[PDB]
């Protein structure tokens, strides 16, 4: 049973990973674009910030 | 959809695995069964034999 699950359980968290690792891009650029109110070199300090 | 795949790995597995439980209980009371015989069929034609 635990083999069984373990070895089902591990895939379900492997995709949970990727899933998530987006949620961390598209919360973090989502997070710099913002940066078009004020000026194209806050763009350079917000995207360095992030990215 | 997550948790279905959850769920349901859940229960397959915890049934599968009762499922081998009871198969090796059998297969233990298999043996005894056959073995008892063995066993008695064993003395048995000696004496058969004897008589
Ligand atoms: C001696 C009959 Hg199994």
């Amino acid at each position: 049973a635990l083999d069984s699950q373990l070895t089902n359980d591990f895939s379900e968290k492997s995709s949970y990973f990727q899933s998530q690792v987006d949620k961390i891009r598209k919360e973090a650029y989502a997070g710099a674009a913002a940066g078009v109110v004020a000026g194209p070199f806050g763009l350079i300090i917000s995207y360095s910030i992030a990215a | 959809l997550s948790r279905f795949k959850q769920e349901y790995s859940q229960a397959a597995s915890v049934l599968v695995g009762d499922i081998k439980t009871l198969l090796m209980d059998s297969q233990d009371k298999y043996f005894e069964a056959t073995q008892t015989v063995y066993e008695w069929c064993g003395v048995a034609t000696q004496l058969l034999a004897a008589y």
